[PDB]
């Protein structure tokens, strides 16, 4: 019957998104053949190779690139160089334009360059194309791993930051991991001698492909791991043999947790900690002021759905369970705990009723058998001696699904499936050919 | 955005050294270049060093060689600048400023005057 | 080597008059080409930067466009503290070169 | 109590899919080394082009293209030949058999053709192939993209034919765009001189690697967002304080929808307007005749749930809500409706009964307090003077899993986190091996 | 009224999960242009080809490949060697580390290898690996095509051995697909000479790019489609006109199932026929034995919502239908069934007192009507002559979304349609850039 | 499928100018070609003149170099055969038809018989 | 230039009768290879195409096959009205090549 | 892992044939390869036959060509050692032994002491 | 060919001593280098396989060890039926090398 005001808490399933600069070089080369007037397309290969270090370091402090590659091949180094121009050029990243919703990139070339060959022999250029994608990376709990829009995962966590390894995963390769503290990084790569931002850790990764790059942040100031869902100031507590229950009709649903209380002092509510109170006295400055008071300290519950209870009244750890997506369960229960609290109440209203009336027939008999014992001798025989119907039927519910599997299964514009059937499609195309 | 102050007017006669320092002031940079330059009356600024911020290696090739050393250094990134063989046309007032702290942004310092007189 | 030529080299304008003042260089490509501001006695300080933003606490008093190898910097209203010298620049990377700075003031 | 024949129609979740022509050059130049009477297999390369637009007509016309590519490529033309054979052969697509499910292609070339080279030289030969694929693309509302089922996106609303800009989305380049009317196509690719059908209006536009071709139609006359989902005789109607509830028994729910009509006018109900209304016609000549009439005139309501209801009794625009795919909640409210509306009753049949009783008690009393007062007294006194248990206890439900995340994670024989870690590794094969 | 022992089986819609052996041929070749002492890079091309047959038997039976591969192209031999070596040197398979998951892989070579070429001369050189993946393959029912972790997807079933053509699917060619009685393969190919397991039966299939080849076997012996989900023991069966109900407070639910048992030597229940009565029999051994006996056989029932029931009360065939996910509604009907079985008992306890007790009183009227008619015609009238509030409202449930759609499209850290709009815009740079 | 009606039977002497009206009956169409043949006694049809649907080019390499004039038309697709210097060689049936409407579909015209006579 | 054959020049059958009429010609590829119908004084009219689909409006009485460089067309039973002209040809894009025509009639 | 159990000992003169009988216990396999050696005192083994599971060709470049001859079988693989002009040099211990069963196990059989005495 | 080189060819020690027993040889690759197990007028046995697993039935009282291209073979107590021959072999495919192998003996 007592009364608090409660604040749910969802479970942070949306995965933390952070912004990750990648920088790679694109080595496109192209190969045709000339014969005469008539030039022959001999093909083209394009692959992504990681720039050195310093040249991120270059890119990181000017926006600039330089047009050459070099790679060590078994103690031989390999220089490529853009469109065949064997200076030291530093090139610009210029936008190219585009929309890719999230995924702006700065290349320092925007068209394609070949020029034909000699007379009766092949000439291949090079394409060499300095590439920062602004990626959107995502990652989940326990982020032990995050990947970017595009096709790249890595088995870091985003914030570890070499002396977090106990408490941050990190899977990949010491060498090609590197830390660096007060890392300055362009504010706009498209546009030379911008201001230049400081950093107090970036952490940068040498792909096979390129140079991942990501600002490290505290999993506890940024990354917290549970999300407001909705605050209740009119909610009703009770108490059952197993459960506390807290029943909102402001949402129209109660939430069962464990007889237990979650430790004010746990590590998983540091950021909501003060937040979660926060709006808690906001309310208990808004609805229920005055003519109310707190009763009680604030307290944890984790419910057996899931979710998570910050209760403050008004007159012990917590788990990795996830909260259900679907919360009619929840309703069912305000379909139950209502009922439950309206009928056996109904029968309070009944009974109570019922045991008083029969008390006052009974005493009506009482004196009645020293005159007329024929009325007590047939309610004590029951029989003679000498109200409504019930539709209340087997109302068996089928299941009332909305949407068949087929048409379930074309929700999306993208059906997995159906592209990897074309992927091996493609590939029987290339080689089965044959 | 960033204020750079610097230290006050300083008389010192030629032939000796000069001693100038530049409190790397408004904020703890370690990103904006820092450029040391000389204004003397009847023209503009002329460049004399641009250095990095955390370092410097006085890069002056056209311009007197060997008559400006700075090291700076990180964090507050208070520069020094030194000059030695000071002669008669190195009267001028001395700016330290940092290349470009926010859109292109080029604060100068509050400027010493190395004037010679009585 | 570059030129580098700001005009006019002398102006004169009364109180409240838009005037213009134009850079011109032999710039390879449009680089940051910044305006400055400065007075006899003290130090100079910045007006606009990259023709399209300007130093924070200077009123929309000042605009500036460009095109090709040419710049513009134009005030609409000149004031009794808007008179001194003014300088355009370029800067790309470390390199950096300075303009003369034309000179405005009246009568 | 009133009733009235209700048609429930759901969000068209499913995406519009259509008929796409995907024409595109495949450029497979394979390059080997000879050496005496041992051939050494330099590698191949494959890219796809898109057909130049004279070609597509040819095609669309003849089901036959050309052996011949040409691309402008710094003002230099280059021109590749199939098979290296110089002339200007035309070619029939021919089907490559295969199924695909739904990715059909004509191909001019079903195998792949390569040539040794000479002694001590490395020869390359190319392997140009037409194939034209009528695959399936699928549109989500509101139609702003389309993709098919290889992996081909577009900018441009599948409805867009230049005059409809402000209402259909057009985000590629308007240059790569083309609008052709009564445009004539081929019916079958498979065979040469197949029946030309002329349609209105036809899209072409110039991809990077392929050009995909659209028949436009009308976004009311084929692509309507609601669906028939299910048609109920027997409704009951009631109103409450903020909603007006049509309980149906025949799916065992009630659809609870805002103290408003939809407006009979509304754009987004046009290819429903007459439909809904000829069934519930036909219901109205089927079940509920001659003794029924129709009470009012057809109404619009939409549901909370977002379900669209078009009502008809028998004796104010649409929203971008989209339906709930578990629609128990709907069967939690006829958990409630019902018992709300027995309980209550049976309460309306108890405290009717009650009531009576207590007064036909009373007057008993009222005569009684002449005769033998004590019983009076002790009914206004409650005390002397000188039925069942309830079973209904706390059932808590608990959160009934079905299947565990583990099992939800491996329900389709295809991950994509599985299939992207797949392919980062085959980046590391190709790269980070060197 | 009648109680027995159930045991719930739920459809088994985890695919089956098995191993498969990936046998492939990794032809990188490496181009590249040296001049003087700097060596430009001409690029690389991978492809991946089917090792032949003789070649994987090899490999099956000592760990070991050959450095050099064949194809027939045109009814000329292509022989491409490693690292230009024209020797027959056999390699073994060697672990590349890596986690990849499940997804162990054995290559014979580590580390990718070019030479630089002699002066104003291209070089390219060959990188052939023979890399053996065993991966992990998952089908589902009717298991007429698997697909491994990574992109291939066979339309051979994995129980297909030849023989069961009308029971197996087998879409791919005859002539690519075949099969080995008493095959031997090495237990571990990190090793030479590891130990050789025979089966019974191994399937191969030659695939475009690779060879595929999985152990074969018994549908009904490794791969039966009904998954053990729970059991009750305290379970209380109720018949219905159309359903017979089955309620367990164990886990707060009731199963509705037709009218109709499944016969016990169905097909589909064959390794559940023992396992779901040994359970059963352990059952009755555990809880209810000496004061209890079964009544009746084991019988199995099909429920609405698609779940197995096998009964044991204690004192015909099945569908394709699948298990609902979420089985709330279940508990619906355990919300419904307990109060239909309160409510109406509660007036079997109501009306029962009340009939009695209108009777009760009736007989005093009944003589008072020989000494007080008054009360007799009051009440024949109803009329002189001469309780509680109901707080039950309409709760009119909303929908409780816990997650919005943008949540819910963000809830992993891969989105199918970033991904494919990724990888047009690689195309698009990589073709529409020129 | 479609009819391609096409004009009653003309006479006209040799010499002068012939006209022939072909009319696109049927379904309104733009993408069947056109061929115009003509035929007579003890013989087959002959090929006289192949055209696009839409607009005519009186493609004739071996046969009556600059005898034969077609122009047609869009959406109705009336076809017109003009003929100059008519010859007795000429006297024959003249045929116009769809070069495929429907599964290779090459339905003909009326037929319009050229024939000098009293 | 190609050649064209169509067999019988000239023959004749009584009603009821199944008669097999067969073209040669030296075409690279199959084509169409349709088949024709007419009657004196009357435009010619299509009866087979593709060798697999027939004209609407005429019955199955009519059937077609081909192998190689020959193609055969087959009636099961002749009519009064199947008297007349026959015809086959090859057309390809816009290219055709016409057949002579076998002569079918009755004494 | 398997024992492969062998025939007993057999006395026979040099120069006729001898017959060994070697069968496949353990367990019915098709897997592991096939080696016959032997064995005399002062020495270690010598291998003399290596051969596949299911079949058999007796490889022999350096050692006593023509004078082995194996056949075996498959399923149970009844292995069957003949030898052709025994020589004194042949008296010794024969052994029949499976190349690898579980874990590199060579395991081999008990063993047939060809000796020739009295 | 190659070589192969069991050390020592004799030794002798008593009941209960750790003994260490050196094989060499110039294989190209690690290859398998099992121990064997044999005794005068009985079969040989194996006693260890790859360096790091041991045959069944043998206890934990042999223990192996390898480095370059040399391999080491120890026991920690000698018993009553431990003294015998001990062979060192490899075996690839089907090739064999096998090696003289040393005798342990007590007095
Ligand atoms: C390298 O040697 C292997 C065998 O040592 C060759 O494989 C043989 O290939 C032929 C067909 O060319 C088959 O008939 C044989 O059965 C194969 N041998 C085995 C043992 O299976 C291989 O061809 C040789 N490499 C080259 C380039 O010839
Ligand atoms: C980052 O490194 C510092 C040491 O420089 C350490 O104190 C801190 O805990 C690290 N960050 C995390 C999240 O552990
Ligand atoms: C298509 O274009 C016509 C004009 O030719 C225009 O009337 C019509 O509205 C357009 N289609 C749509 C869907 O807007
Ligand atoms: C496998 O083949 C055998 C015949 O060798 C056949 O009896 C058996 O039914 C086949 N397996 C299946 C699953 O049909």
């Amino acid at each position: 019957l007592d009364e608090g005001i409660m604040v749910v808490y969802k479970r942070n399933i949306v995965a933390h998104t952070f912004k990750v600069r990648v920088y790679q070089k694109v080595l496109t080369f192209r190969r045709s053949y000339a014969y005469h007037r008539t030039t022959y397309l001999l093909g083209s290969n394009t692959e992504y190779v990681a720039p050195p270090m310093w040249e991120i370091h270059h890119i990181n402090s000017h926006s600039q690139c330089y047009s050459s590659y070099s790679r060590v091949i078994a103690g031989t180094v390999f220089v490529a160089y853009h469109r065949d121009s064997y200076e030291n050029k530093t090139m610009q990243l210029m936008p190219d334009d585009y929309s890719n919703t999230h995924s702006t990139r700065y290349v320092t070339v925007k068209d394609q360059w070949h020029s034909r060959g000699s007379t009766n022999l092949t000439r291949e250029t090079s394409n060499l194309n300095c590439m920062v994608t602004i990626t959107t990376a995502r990652s989940k709990y326990p982020y032990h791993f995050f990947a970017t829009s595009t096709g790249d995962v890595v088995d870091i966590s985003p914030f570890y930051n070499g002396t977090n390894r106990n408490a941050s995963y990190f899977g990949e390769n010491a060498d090609k991991f590197f830390i660096f503290p007060n890392y300055t990084i362009v504010s706009d790569f498209g546009r030379p001698n911008s201001a230049l931002e400081t950093h107090r850790l970036v952490a940068f990764l040498e792909r096979a492909d390129s140079v991942i790059s990501w600002d490290i942040q505290d999993e506890k100031n940024v990354t917290c791991q549970l999300t407001f869902w909705e605050a209740s100031e009119r909610t009703i507590r009770s108490e059952a043999e197993d459960s506390y229950h807290f029943s909102s009709a402001k949402m129209t649903a109660t939430f069962l947790s464990k007889k237990q209380e979650v430790n004010m002092s746990d590590s998983a509510l540091d950021c909501v900690r003060d937040e979660a109170i926060n709006k808690l006295q906001q309310i208990f400055n808004t609805s229920y002021n005055q003519t109310y008071e707190k009763y009680g300290n604030v307290s944890v519950f984790e419910t057996t759905g899931g979710l998570v209870v910050f209760w403050q009244g008004i007159k012990t750890h917590l788990s990795n369970m996830e909260s259900v997506h679907n919360l009619v369960y929840a309703q069912l229960q305000f379909t139950y705990d209502t009922l439950r609290g309206y009928i056996n109440r109904a029968l309070a209203q009944i009974a109570e009723a019922w045991c008083v009336d029969q008390r006052r027939t009974l005493e009506v008999f009482k004196e009645l058998s020293k005159i007329n014992p024929s009325a007590i001798l047939s309610a004590i025989y029951n029989k003679p001696i000498a109200l409504d119907i019930d539709p209340l039927e087997n109302t068996d519910f089928r299941v009332l699904e909305l949407y068949s599997q087929k048409e379930l299964r074309s929700i999306n514009v993208f059906d997995l499936e159906e592209i990897m059937r074309e992927f091996n499609s493609y590939k029987q195309r290339v080689k089965y050919v044959e | 955005q960033v204020q750079l102050v610097q230290s006050g007017a300083e008389v010192k006669k030629p032939g000796e050294s000069l001693k100038i320092s530049c409190k790397g002031s408004g904020y703890t940079f370690t990103n904006y270049w820092i450029g040391w330059v000389r204004q003397m009356p009847g023209a503009g600024l002329e460049w004399m060093a641009i250095i990095f911020p955390r370092d410097s290696y006085s890069a002056y090739s056209p311009s007197f060689q060997g008559r400006v050393t700075i090291s700076v250094d990180k964090s507050i990134s208070t520069a020094y600048l030194h000059w030695s063989s000071l002669e008669a046309s190195d009267t001028a007032v001395y700016y330290c400023a940092i290349y470009n702290d926010l859109r292109s942004g080029n604060s100068w310092g509050q400027g010493t005057p190395l004037i010679v007189s009585s | 080597d570059i030129q580098m030529t700001q005009s006019p080299s002398s102006l004169s304008a009364s109180v409240g008059d838009r005037v213009t003042i134009t850079c011109r260089a032999s710039q390879s490509i449009t680089k940051y080409l910044n305006w400055y501001q400065q007075k006899p006695g003290r130090a100079p300080k910045l007006l606009i930067h990259t023709t399209s933003t300007l130093q924070s606490g200077v009123p929309s008093r000042f605009s500036g466009s460009g095109s090709g190898t040419d710049f513009t910097l134009t005030i609409s209203s000149l004031q009794l503290e808007d008179f001194g010298t003014y300088y355009c620049q370029q800067s790309f990377s470390t390199l950096w070169t300075f303009g003369q700075g034309t000179k405005l003031d009246i009568k």
